[PDB]
RNA sequence: AACAGUGGUAGGAGAGCGUUCUAAGGGCUGUGAAGCCAGACCGGAAGGACUGGUGGAGCGCUUAGAAGUGAGAAUGCCGGU
RNA sequence: UAUCCUUGGGAGUCAGACUGCGAGUGAUAAUCCGUAGUCGAAAGGGAAACAGCCCAGACCGCCAGCUAAGGUCCCAAAG
RNA sequence: GACCGAUAGUGAACCAGUACCGUGAGGGAAAGGUGAAAAGCACCCCGGAAGGGGAGUGAAAGAGAUCCUGAAACCGUGUGCCUACAAGUAGUCAGAGCCCGUUAACGGGUGAUGGCGUGCCUUUUGUAGAAUGAACCGGCGAGUUACGAUCUCGUGCAAGGUU
């Protein structure tokens, strides 16, 4: 098994799930096609990091491709920034940008 | 208290038009930074005991020991040299192993000196016995002067 | 296959089987007797008015214990009431050898 | 520690006809009959009746003037419907429906009263096709 | 001196949140709602610890006139037999055996019978 | 008009049962390129199974 | 032992459980203390033990004494969600 | 039959509700007084649901028995 | 010092009468903890970079810069049992079937079906209320001290007691 990470991404959760949500338990050539072919934020980051739990497999453990399939795959959330944006009459209303960690499991099928 | 943290003395905001509760200070003692209610406060604990009560009572703690063996009367404490190795030979000497009150007529300062270093060892003149002292150290080592003007006292 | 009446009920008990019973005050190890048969099945069949005349059903004991803890807890509304307390009902165990007819 | 009962069971079937009979002292029997509460195993939460054949049942008899006056009310949630049937159109146009909604009155609510229903069978005339069954014939006790 | 009273309020409350394992949705992990469920589960087994005992009679009852409808007699009618044929103590609960054993069952109704006439 | 009521979790999880995507349409690769779209050009080099443009 | 009794709001009376600090004796810790997590153990209640994981240096028992002494609600205050 | 007095220490309560029984009203179409009960401070069973009506006073456990008000064709135990 | 130990103690343990608010007098915060020692990750791989996986230092890297411990609310991944004819202050008593195996105990988890069952506090003669209050979790938050009066209990002495 070999693990990638990427931890506070600019993305905000429930929106980078959506996408994770198609690639789980796949193989891993069928998971990059399928995250070339759609129009959304998150699929160049979960790209990425695929793409980097690839190249660890590949280097450090000494395994193979062409034989992977994504064994586990979730997102969480992380630290939020808080905003403001002023609103009519002289009020405040609060803004929440929110932040994910988002991780990949590959292992040999 | 309230009346003593620095600020306050107004109201927080008027806190109308939206029905927030009444708040009457930003230093009351529901707020964080508040006043405390009651508390310590200075004062002296001490009061006193009649006389006769008092007498009873050191006559009782003195004649406790002597019921159980636990009173050493030596005919005379006499030390040449203030030093520390020869008060831990005499101490030695008799069956001294645990806290003991050393009691001599007047002042002696070479036993004073010589004594005040070992850990469970104290030193007082026969003007000044007293319950605790007496009741707190195990053995109780007398001079027979001392013996004599404690009786004359009481 | 005899009906007994011990601890206020009634209970059906053949011999080789075990069973609970109240408190029979009897220290773990020696027999009990049972004086009050009243039904006798199996084969020929005894039916006793009151008991069955000259009907004995002996036992042994070899536990004495309680049951498993019951809370009981009871309160009322709106009127600040409430009661907590704690129950195990004690018990004896008991294994028939001869019913004894 | 009494026994109670789970699926070791069997369903006997029975035919009784409605010939003659009044209509709610044949169908509290039948309704007796159905929750099987007429065999020593009965058991409140599993289902235990027999299964229960009724033939003749346009044949049915009501004392007194309620073939005229007993009416039967249905309401379709719609402003202003409500509508109504007398005693004789349904003896004469719909005879097993009269049947079934007495004895299904009679019958507890929830789930088991409702899958308890489903073990009645009512015929108008003389004839059924269960014989693959054996069917035996038991006359009303009460 | 100052008691500053934390670790006391903590293992006060978890222990009320054990009892309510298993209960549904937010009643098993928020403190006041499971606190306001356990409490009215106290009282609802005290009252149905005493309906048990009479919600066996019934059963037993209902079983008992069953079997005795199996032999021409009522319920009523036999226990008065049997209250009269001598006495024949014998709770509801062992008079159930007309399930495993109903011959010795039909002994019994025939001496009520015998009494009764 | 404001809510009477919080709404719980599992309230909340059936109201997004149909709230997901779909898998994009999946076809062969045009002149070797990399697992182009139905009735588009590779990603590769614009083919059109294996007919290459732009 | 034998008898008799044990619903209860405002209230009166009695007996107890827990938290921090001080005094003496007695003694547990780097062969793993306080704290946190889990469990099918023990008392009539408040409550108390025993095993395993985490934690990485301080804590508890018996008898007395002193209190900033126990939280579910005040359109309570602060913070997080 | 076991309650009563005196002294001394603490309280809370301060012009409640409904239903029977005997007198006087609005207009015996909501009232007044005397008397008894229950709720307030009382759960359980019966009146379909129903603080005040009928029976009856919960220390705890039991898958034992006899009864009160009310009932015995099926819901729902018993003719 | 039978005083506090970071919502406590000064408003202020930290570049505090600072930031911020107001024309002005004036009002007035939030914010401590790597390790014994920087020995603060050379070198290789993915990546534009941030961020990761190896190798290395170290007793510990799950101590890697908001860095001792890391509770609850809130958000997720996997799985054992149940669920698409059913009316619900959702719990309690009875109970099949299925899955496990404990501080061995007349064991644990789930639960088809049957019976019963109008949340908590405050106030009122009386509340299920369509009478008030609480979005949830966590922390803080209310019968004290001084001087007088009277009564109960305890101790010393006693026609005397006491500074």
């Amino acid at each position: 098994q070999a693990k990638a990470v990427a931890r506070t991404v600019r993305i905000a959760p429930r929106k980078a799930r959506l996408v994770m949500d198609l690639i789980r338990g796949k193989q891993v050539g069928e998971a990059v096609s399928i995250l070339n072919l759609t129009p959304r934020a998150a699929s160049p980051i979960i790209e990425k990091v695929l793409k980097s739990a690839i190249a660890n497999a590949e280097h450090n453990y000494e395994m193979d491709a062409n034989n992977l399939v994504i064994s586990q795959a979730f997102v969480d959330e992380g630290p939020t920034l808080k905003r403001f944006r002023p609103r009519a009459m002289g009020r405040a209303s609060q803004i929440n940008k929110r932040t994910s960690h988002i991780t990949i499991v590959v292992s040999e099928k | 208290n309230r009346s003593e943290v620095r600020g306050g003395g107004r109201k927080p905001w008027r806190q109308k038009g939206t029905g927030r509760a009444r708040q009457g200070s930003i230093r009351s003692p529901q707020w964080r930074g508040g006043g405390v209610v009651f508390g310590p406060t200075p004062r002296s604990y001490s009061y006193k005991l009649p006389k006769k009560v008092r007498r009873l009572a050191i006559k009782s703690v003195l004649s406790s020991k002597v019921i159980d063996n636990n009173i050493i009367v030596l005919e005379d404490l006499t030390l040449d040299t203030a030093k520390t190795k020869e008060m831990a030979a005499i101490l030695k000497g008799l069956s001294v192993e645990k806290k003991a009150l050393i009691v001599t007529a007047d002042a002696n300062e070479a036993v004073a000196l010589s004594a005040r270093n070992i850990p469970g060892v104290t030193v007082v003149e026969a003007n000044g016995i007293n319950v605790l002292d007496v009741v707190n150290h195990e053995k109780l080592l007398i001079t027979k002067a001392a013996v004599e003007k404690v009786e004359e006292v009481l | 296959y005899a009906i007994i009446k011990t601890g206020g009920k009634q209970i059906k008990v053949e011999e080789g089987q075990t069973v609970y019973i109240e408190k029979l005050a009897a220290e773990a190890g020696e027999t009990v007797t049972f004086e009050d048969v009243l039904f006798v099945g199996g084969d020929n069949v005894k039916v006793g008015n009151p008991t069955v005349e000259g009907a004995t059903v002996t036992a042994k004991v070899e536990k004495q214990g309680r049951a498993k803890k019951i809370t009981v807890f009871r309160y009322k509304p709106k009127k600040n009431v409430h009661k907590k307390q704690g129950h195990r009902q004690p018990y004896t165990k008991v294994t028939i050898e001869k019913i004894n007819a | 520690t009494p026994m109670a009962n789970a699926s070791t069971i069997e369903r006997k079937w029975l035919v009784v006809d409605a010939a003659g009979k009044t209509l709610g002292r044949l169908s509290s029997e039948v309704a007796a009959i159905l929750r099987g509460k007429h065999k020593p195993t009965y058991t409140p939460h599993v289902d235990t009746g027999d299964h229960v054949i009724i033939i003749n049942a346009e044949k049915i008899e009501l004392t007194g003037k309620k073939l005229t006056d007993k009416i039967y009310y249905r309401h379709t949630q719609h402003p202003g419907g409500l509508k109504s049937r007398t005693a004789l159109e349904m003896r004469t146009n719909y005879p097993e429906k009269m049947l079934e909604l007495a004895i299904k009155g009679m019958l507890p609510k929830g789930s088991l009263g409702r899958q308890m229903f489903k073990k009645l069978n009512v015929y108008r005339g003389s004839e059924h096709p269960h014989e693959a069954q054996k069917p035996e014939v038991y006359e009303l006790r009460g | 001196p100052r008691v500053k009273g934390g670790t006391v309020t903590r293992k006060r409350r978890k222990k009320v949140l054990k009892l309510a394992k298993g209960y549904f949705g937010s009643k098993h992990t928020l403190y006041k709602v499971a606190n306001q469920q356990v409490m009215k589960s106290g009282n609802y087994a005290f009252r149905d610890r005493r309906q048990k005992k009479r919600d066996f009679r019934k059963l037993w009852i209902t079983r008992i006139n069953a079997a005795a409808r199996m032999n021409g007699l009522s319920y009523s009618r036999l226990m008065h037999g049997l209250k009269l044929s001598g006495i024949e103590v014998n709770r509801k609960m062992l008079a159930d055996l007309a399930v495993n054993d109903l011959t010795a069952f039909n002994q019994l109704a025939d001496a009520a019978k015998a009494q009764l006439n | 008009a404001v809510p009477f009521r919080r709404t719980s979790k599992m309230k909340k999880r059936l109201r997004r049962t149909h709230f997901k995507l779909n898998v994009p349409g999946m076809t062969e690769c045009p002149s070797c390129g990399e697992m182009k779209l139905s009735h588009r050009v590779c990603k590769a080099c614009g083919s059109y199974n294996g007919k290459d443009i732009n």
